[PDB]
RNA sequence: UUAGGAAUAGUUAAUAAUAAUUUAUAAUUUUGAUUAGAUUGUUUUGUUAAUGCUAUUAGAUGGGUGUGGAAAAAUAAAAAAAAUAAUUAAUAUAUAUCAAUAAUAAAUUAAAUUAAUCUAUUAGUCAGAAAUGGAUGCCAGCCGUUGCGGUAAUUUCUAUGCUUUUAAAUAUUAUACAAUUAUCAUAUUA
């Protein structure tokens, strides 16, 4: 970001824009210059920005405690609003502690990540070329440091893999350039409650052609081939997802072959009639959506003449409308939610729900839930600042799974519905008849 | 900031505090790298040089030979019949406590101990201009076994060598 | 940066012929691509919008493209760096 | 819980020093120079001094002398009263002494009372 | 270990511990009676 | 050694970036290594871990390494309240000890988080929950004719004067704890319904006797305690033969309602019918899209009373039991008194003439003088960032707008002015809408955690609620020249800090006779 | 122990010599030294008909403090540590539950560790036919930055079955048939 001083607080005593730091002051010196709208970027080293870093997190979480689902969202609005004032310069290698070619000595996250021989002699330089592709240094004059520590880790997925524990057997690694959300620990347990459904739903229900939507890192397309799902076809609106996950299904070995992955916003095309794509009629279809702070609360009714939602709910009723157009007949919906809806927006009724009972489209054939095992970050935009769960959050929220088909495939599936410790509806008895 | 280390050493060991503290004021004041931080104050701002002492005490007489005792301020001198055998007391108590040995420093000072010297040419580096007097890097630099793997030869053959 | 001298996994310095200076200094296209869009606006009519293209020469397909870019943006799926990350990719002579 | 094995044996019974962790790292060149301008600072010294390097509080020749050389609270005495408190500091208040007073030298500190100032300078000896 | 009672001598002392090893008569009945029982 | 598989490739050595340890020193207050120049008076703010806050660390926090004459600043210490049960001695058992002494600090927290799956109700706690019975039998003394309410105010004043400053010549305090009520019943008449703040001595119901000689303990069986508050607490002796007050050290925040003639509930609003001005280009989507400020109460409108509580004669310790914005008024002896002191180790260490270069962080060579004008120019952009500027009467000075937590301990000097203000809830402001207008208009959510304000010469009281507990210690000493210049903090890092709040100061020869 | 083999030294012995002002034709090394490289060792591993080949993770640590019997001392799920704390049993740890922080990394590889009824058990099998599953373009339109078309391009690699298993490397030569390409090398004489 290049920053324009003439609007900044200070612009006689600090005619740059920003206050430079010189390691001296203390961190809430630091955190009263941010919360009134100061620049902050280091002078010498990078050490004095990233000790800014930490404790100004740390320091606006004890002032606005998340005590309810109300404050973790002004909370999310508030180190969004104070991380940003946390800048570094573009020319990040002019500073004292970024390599030291004769000590080999180094500060910053990517000595957790490399080698401090393979840093300070090659890998520096490769890490600023890296850079230049997405932040170039005509553009920028600074960078925010929650930028400049995830260019760090995309450099690591670049530079070597991101293994996928436990959804892959310990050799099967990704790359997501940069920009690609990653999935944390928390994010994985939606998927691994998925993948033990498919370990033993598949072949009683006899799924063969899958289709995974917004695929992101691929995590979610990966998982499924584990189970021995043969057609597996992966939609991402982010074309640099797509083209990486193109390449690591060649490089993870040759049980990955049928795994394609197109571009498109929610579902694939579907536009020309004479080519009749529509044959290619998939039996079950996933979604594991994201679910962000910002996204989960905000969610409300926008448009006149095509009136849409928007939100968690709005991307759920774009999944429970055209999900019909691409499932086959006795084909299945998986939906991999986290119970995060639920907890940070209590009033609002259940989205999930009000499809079921109000629109009458789908039908519950099975749900699953499991409580969360982990702590970490949950569905992390990238070039932002890190949250992870408290703990009076992370002992309610439920890793939940929702399998759903079709309202006139209940006669095929009248039968599951007819077996003891099942749950039908009132329309599907109707149906069966005896 | 080489030539800084090694003068403010060797005005530390020859027990000359006033020319130490002066270095690293004249260091802070001149800009020179890693001293801009250490800045000492004067606290021999009323005294005189001490060869203008040697000079006036070969030729205020009771003054004269007191000029070399150093007073806080709320001190007052004795009797100069007092105060010159009262000096004679701290003449011969020094050298008593000075000419005691250390016994685990082979005669040597403190800042002899384990500081043997090599140039920068020992240790996988070549000529720079700005290092004059360059201390050989630590073996902690260059790690065994993240270089080359096991077993394999790396090409690094005096470095660990001191 | 791929093409920069890195040690490998047996600690040997290697180094591709990219960063060379004969293809690390390599401008990007050869191919006359780069064309001129003297105004292009979305207007919002009643019921519908329209998106008007005035420039003097477009490629194959270039306006039936920005279209779907336009569309895609509309919904909120892109972001600064994802149009400029796609500019700068630049002409793909692959139809799959 | 002892302070055997932390800290040199010489430390062995240390109490009431100002920080014992200073007299552990007298020896590098930066806190040799602290302690050489420290003891400039207190003055009474006319060459560079170092204390010794078993050695915490100051020596008993140094601590004598400054002792000694340090200005009475009480300067130009017009009462011989006043004078006599001088005297009493420098015989019976001096550095590591020895001999008590005498209640017949309380009895002449009690004579010469002659203004109320007297009586407060000559009551607070008899506390002693 | 040696047993430290609430009924022991406590050492009003913010520099150090809070409670000495000074017994009560009765402790040192008891501890007796334990010495002996242990004795045999 | 360790077994370490082998491998045929090369080894991975890291050097990765802990947590740092001095940063949650300093975080914590308890670093007792920093030599901080410059001293200031904006406040600092101390996050309270487990087991790292102690006397030892607060006096430095007090007065730090530097050379400080007086504790000059507001401390915020974030979840530093304690609270201790009443002791006693058993008479059964093998022998007579003493039991019952401990601190529920730092183990049980104030506002535990309520977090459920299931205009909007949501679940929160406003309140500190250990005190709540505390400051219940507190609030039910004043319940209710309305003459006896109002003596029985003025009767409770701390000190006659209750932190407010008013002007009284040739007066008694017994008849100055009545004329301010008075002031206060005659100013709150004009609106319909107003408050005030004062400060509130303990009342008799709120101490009960114990036979055992005589004990006086608290209704609700737990007394708030600072366990890091050092020297002694405030004596204060009772009128009614001048004898002790059993808690007279323990006071209270009264907020008074006047009459004149945990279900927070969070709704989303609308509107019907150049954006980031710190960065250069335009951007597709801002890179900051909403604001979150903080809620406040309505002041009503305003010759007109200070309305300042200030505590000439303790050392106040303020535990909140509400959401509270707390608007300090910093004295003049304390900023001339920083402002002396940084202009004297200025002129002191920095004898170059510096150059004259256009601003302090410019190109050449950073000398001495360079590095202290630069801390000096980021001291003075510090207290211009977190500060405001308040007209007086005449009068203008830095204002320090606190935001003050149930369970947090704010220090406040002696002679410190401010004025208490109630958080009701929290705003979101989005920043496209709040380029073209006022935030008022671009509001988008909004969380109001506080539902109370009901809608049913002189004045008349209508009801007291506690907002905080002042805790009133003895006066801290000053230094003068000669014990701020022999004063070093390495001989306080293990002992002497008792001695150096009991005696007055430091001894100007401690340490070097 | 080194595919291309040469010098080494706070040095050897004597000694009325702790703490060597002396004496000597001194000491190591072509029977392979010193230095440089690799480097804990170890009938514990694997294989075989094999006295063959191939692996290893017990450990130690002349300047941090002359304290202590001994430096091994800046961190280890027990080795219970001076009153029987507890000694019935199983988990013996998570739960020493919050907290800046990232799986980069470190290990590991099933076969009950209490009872309160009630589910356990890959596939409508694929002899080879299928796969919006990979790789992959070419072309002049009378011919200017208009970006129409052939054209919904054709070929090439494939999983799977089929732990009866198929492709890649190594073991088991403890022997290498002759004549040649090249180096470590005794001239056969009454
Ligand atoms: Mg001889």
């Amino acid at each position: 970001i290049t920053l324009r001083p003439d609007a900044t607080v200070d612009p006689e005593r600090y005619p740059l824009g920003y206050v430079p730091l010189d390691g001296s002051e203390s961190v809430d010196s630091v955190w009263s210059l941010v919360k009134s709208g100061a620049f902050v970027a280091p002078l010498s080293k990078i050490e004095t920005i990233h000790r800014a870093h930490v404790g100004i997190r740390y320091l606006t979480q004890s002032e606005y405690p998340a005590l309810s689902s109300i404050d973790v969202v002004g909370l999310q609005t508030r180190l969004k609003e104070l991380c940003s004032r946390l800048l570094i310069r573009r020319d990040f290698w002019v500073l004292d502690d970024y390599n030291d070619p004769e000590l080999n000595s180094s500060f910053g996250i990517q000595n957790m990540y490399f080698d401090n021989f393979k840093w300070s002699q090659v890998l520096w330089r490769r890490f600023q070329q890296y850079v230049e592709e997405y932040f170039p240094v005509a553009e920028h004059t600074h960078l925010t440091y929650d930028e400049y520590l995830q260019l760090l880790r995309s450099f690591s997925h670049f530079e070597q893999g991101a293994k996928l524990l436990p959804l892959l057997p310990k050799r099967y690694r990704i790359h997501p350039p940069f920009g690609v959300p990653a999935l944390s620990r928390i994010d994985m347990e939606p998927l691994l409650l998925y993948s033990q459904w498919l370990k033993n739903f598949r072949g009683p229900l006899k799924l063969d052609a899958a289709l995974v939507i917004r695929s992101g890192c691929g995590a979610a397309v990966f998982a499924t081939k584990l189970n021995g799902v043969p057609i597996v076809r992966g939609v991402d609106p982010n074309p640099r997802a797509v083209m990486s996950c193109r390449k690591d299904a060649q490089r993870m070995g040759r049980r990955f072959d049928s795994i394609s992955f197109r571009v498109g916003e929610m579902f694939p095309d579907k536009d020309d009639g004479n080519g009749v794509p529509n044959s290619r009629k998939y039996d079950i279809i996933v979604f594991y959506p994201d679910q962000g702070c910002y996204n989960l609360f905000f969610t409300n009714a926008i448009g006149e003449y095509a009136p849409v939602l928007t939100g968690f709910a709005g991307t759920l009723e774009h999944f429970f409308e055209e999900a019909g157009d691409y499932l086959s007949d006795s084909g299945v919906i998986v939906l991999c939610c986290t119970n995060v809806y639920s907890i940070l927006k209590p009033t609002e009724p259940h989205p999930i729900e009000y499809e079921i009972k109000v629109n009458r489209r789908w039908v519950l054939l099975d749900y699953y839930d499991m409580p969360v095992r982990g702590k970490g970050t949950l569905s992390h935009t990238p070039t932002d600042h890190h949250y992870r769960i408290p703990m009076e959050m992370r002992k309610c929220m439920r890793s939940e799974l929702w399998v759903l088909h079709k309202m006139t495939s209940i006669a095929h599936f009248a039968h599951i519905h007819n077996i003891p410790g099942a749950q039908p509806p009132s329309c599907v008895v109707s149906h069966w008849r005896n | 900031p080489t030539m800084v280390k090694f003068y403010h050493d060797c005005l530390v060991r020859n027990n000359r505090p006033r020319e130490a503290s002066s270095l690293m004021r004249l260091a802070a004041e001149r800009g020179v790298h890693g001293y801009e931080d250490k800045w000492e104050a004067d606290v021999y701002k009323g005294r005189p040089l001490d060869s203008e002492v040697m000079n006036e005490s070969e030729g205020q007489a009771s003054s004269l030979a007191f000029a070399s005792l150093m007073l806080r301020g709320d001190q007052r001198p004795l009797p100069e019949n007092l105060q010159a055998l009262l000096e004679e007391e701290t003449t011969r108590n020094i050298e008593a406590e000075r000419s005691v040995p250390v016994p685990f420093s082979a005669g040597l000072h403190a800042t002899e101990i384990n500081s043997v010297f090599r140039p920068r040419v020992y240790r996988q580096l070549w000529y720079k201009w700005q290092h004059i007097a360059n201390r050989y890097r630590p073996t902690a630099a260059l790690k065994r076994r993240q270089l080359a793997p096991r077993d394999s030869p790396t090409g690094i053959p005096g470095f660990y060598r001191i | 940066a791929a093409a920069l001298p890195t040690f490998n996994e047996y600690g040997q310095r290697v180094v591709q012929p990219g960063a060379h200076g004969k293809e690390y200094y390599r401008v990007a296209t050869n191919l006359p691509t780069v064309r001129t869009v003297d105004r292009l606006d979305v207007v919002r009519q009643d019921d519908e919008v329209l998106i008007w293209f005035v420039g003097r020469s477009f490629l194959r397909h270039q306006i039936r493209n920005m279209v779907s870019v336009l569309k895609a943006a509309g919904h909120g799926l892109w972001n600064d760096l994802e149009l400029q990350q796609a500019l700068q990719s630049g002409f793909e002579p692959s139809r799959h | 819980a002892s302070l055997r094995y932390r800290r040199p044996y010489w430390m062995m019974f240390l109490k009431g020093v100002d920080n014992w962790k200073i007299y552990t790292v007298i020896q590098q060149p930066d806190h040799q120079r602290t302690e050489m301008l420290y003891q400039a600072w207190l003055g009474g010294l006319d060459r560079p001094y170092t204390r010794p390097k078993c050695m915490a509080n100051q020596p008993l020749w140094l601590s004598k002398k400054r002792h000694m050389l340090r200005k009475e609270r009480l300067d130009g005495p017009e009462t011989p009263l006043e004078k006599y408190v001088l005297e009493w500091h420098k015989k019976f208040h001096s550095f590591q002494g020895t001999e008590r007073p005498t209640p017949d030298d309380l009895h002449t500190a009690l004579d010469l009372v002659e203004r109320p100032l007297d009586l407060s300078y000559a009551l607070q000896l008899l506390g002693q | 270990r040696q047993i430290r009672p609430y009924y022991n001598l406590p050492s009003k002392s913010e520099h150090g511990r809070k409670m000495t090893g000074f017994l009560t008569p009765y402790r040192h009945w008891m501890w007796k009676q334990n010495e002996l029982w242990r004795n045999v | 050694r360790m077994p370490r598989k082998p491998t045929p490739y090369v080894r991975k050595f890291l050097e990765g970036c802990p947590l740092p340890e001095t940063l949650v020193d300093d975080i914590a207050g308890a670093n007792l290594k920093s030599m901080a120049p410059f001293f200031t008076t904006a406040p600092r703010y101390i996050v309270a871990a487990e087991s790292r806050l102690s006397k030892l660390f607060f006096h430095h926090a007090l007065y730090p390494a530097g050379g400080a004459r007086r504790p000059c600043r507001v401390l915020i210490v974030r979840g530093g309240r304690s609270v201790r049960e009443p002791s006693f001695t058993i008479n059964t058992g093998g022998g007579r000890g003493e039991v019952g002494g401990g601190s529920r600090g730092y183990r049980d927290p104030a506002r535990r988080a309520y977090f459920y799956a299931r205009a909007g109700l949501v679940k929160r706690a406003s309140v500190d929950g250990l005190l709540s019975p505390l400051c219940g039998v507190i609030e039910a003394h004043f319940a209710v004719g309305g003459e006896k309410l109002c003596v029985t105010l003025a009767g409770l004043l701390s000190g006659g004067h209750g932190g407010l400053m008013m002007d009284d010549g040739n007066c008694a305090s017994n008849v100055r704890a009545a004329k301010r009520v008075a002031r206060l019943l005659h100013d709150a008449a004009h609106h319909l319904s107003s408050f005030f703040y004062v400060h509130t001595q303990l009342p008799d119901s709120a101490l009960f006797v114990s036979r055992p000689v005589a004990v006086f303990r608290l209704a609700g069986g737990l007394e708030p305690t600072v366990h890091f508050a050092v020297g002694a607490p405030l004596s204060v002796l009772q009128r009614g033969s001048t004898t002790v007050l059993p808690f007279g050290h323990i006071q209270c925040l009264l907020r008074v309602r006047t009459r004149g003639g945990n279900t927070p509930w969070c709704n989303t609003a609308g509107n019907d019918d150049i954006v980031e001005p710190w960065k250069l280009g335009v951007s597709l989507d801002p890179k900051v899209p909403f604001f979150m400020r903080t809620l406040t109460e309505k002041r009503p409108s305003f010759v007109h009373m200070n309305h300042l509580l200030v505590r000439n004669d303790c050392e106040t310790y303020l535990l909140p039991q509400r959401e509270l914005l707390l608007s300090f008024h910093v004295p003049e002896e304390a900023e001339a008194m920083c402002k002396e002191q940084n202009e004297e180790r200025m002129r002191r260490q920095a004898a170059l003439g510096y150059g004259s270069p256009s601003h302090v962080f410019a190109e050449g060579p950073r000398t001495f003088a360079r590095v202290l004008h630069g801390m000096k120019a980021n001291l003075a952009a510090v207290e211009e960032a977190s500060s405001t500027f308040r007209q007086g009467a005449s009068g203008s000075s830095r204002v320090y707008e606190v935001r003050a937590l149930p369970g947090d301990v704010v220090f406040v000097p002696r002679g410190w002015k401010y004025s208490v203000e109630r958080i009701v809830g929290t705003a979101i402001i989005d920043a496209v809408a709040a380029s073209t207008a006022s935030p008022r208009e671009a509001l988008r959510a909004v969380f109001r955690t506080a539902p109370d304000p009901p809608l049913p010469s002189n004045a008349e009281i209508v009801g007291v609620e506690v907002d905080a507990f002042v805790l009133c210690y003895k006066p801290y000493p000053v230094l003068s020249n000669a014990q701020a210049s022999t004063y070093v903090a390495a001989n306080y890092v293990h002992s002497g800090i008792d001695d150096f709040y009991a005696k007055g100061g430091n001894d100007v020869y401690h340490k070097y006779t």
